[PDB]
């Protein structure tokens, strides 16, 4: 009565979201996470939808050498 | 268990029907499950009675109908 995934991939599907639907959309959900990481993101990057800079959580140190500073002396004070 | 003479006419049931024989759409069958609209039906009934007038009799107030047939004490 009740199909058979391997004889009939198809068939079991319609089988499974009729008479097991908590259980077979549990998988399909799973799935379209996995769908959603490898999708979303190319087409994202295809309309201009650029990912924001990441926000400092440390003091942003500039690289290179020291920039010899004048001003701001003890005989300004 | 059924009379004497002829058997009724098709008091035998019919074949049982397959699961993929059933009429019902996947959509229908699927949405009934998850939304639970049986279920939701039967709350809204509630929510019918509860803006509908009460039964209730203040007693001893107001008192329940008695027939001139009624037997009390002697
Ligand atoms: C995360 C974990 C998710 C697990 C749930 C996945 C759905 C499930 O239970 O599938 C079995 C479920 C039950 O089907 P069935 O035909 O009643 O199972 C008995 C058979 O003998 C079928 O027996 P089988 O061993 O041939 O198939 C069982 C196994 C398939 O196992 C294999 O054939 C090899 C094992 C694969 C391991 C993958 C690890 C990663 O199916 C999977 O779990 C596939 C997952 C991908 O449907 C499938 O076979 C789906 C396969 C895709
Ligand atoms: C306001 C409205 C909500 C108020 C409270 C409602 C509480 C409802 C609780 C119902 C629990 C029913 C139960 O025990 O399981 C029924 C069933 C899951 O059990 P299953 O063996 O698959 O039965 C198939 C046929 N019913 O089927 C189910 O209940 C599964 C339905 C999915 C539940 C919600 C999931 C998100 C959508
Ligand atoms: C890719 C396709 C999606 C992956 C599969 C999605 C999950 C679908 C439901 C998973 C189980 O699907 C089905 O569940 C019912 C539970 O009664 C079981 O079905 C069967 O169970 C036992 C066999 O072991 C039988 O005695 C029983 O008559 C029959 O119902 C099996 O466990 C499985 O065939």
């Amino acid at each position: 009565t009740t199909p058979r995934f391997w004889s009939t991939p198809l068939k079991y599907c319609r089988w499974a979201a009729r008479e097991r639907p908590a259980l077979f959309f549990s998988v399909v959900i799973g799935a379209l996470g996995p769908v959603t990481l490898a999708t979303v993101p190319p087409l994202r990057r295809l309309i201009g939808d650029v990912d924001a800079a990441p926000i400092p959580l440390t003091y942003p140190i500039p690289p290179g050498p020291r920039k010899q500073l004048k001003g701001y002396d003890d005989d300004t004070e | 268990a059924t009379p004497a003479g002829p058997p009724p006419k098709n008091f035998r049931l019919p074949p049982p029907k397959n699961w993929d024989e059933e009429s019902e759409s996947t959509i229908d069958k699927v949405g009934k499950y998850f939304l639970m609209t049986e279920m939701l039906r039967g709350m809204y009934v509630l929510l019918e009675q509860f803006f509908r007038p009460p039964y209730t009799i203040y007693y001893p107030f107001e008192k329940g109908p008695i027939s001139p047939r009624f037997r009390g004490e002697h």
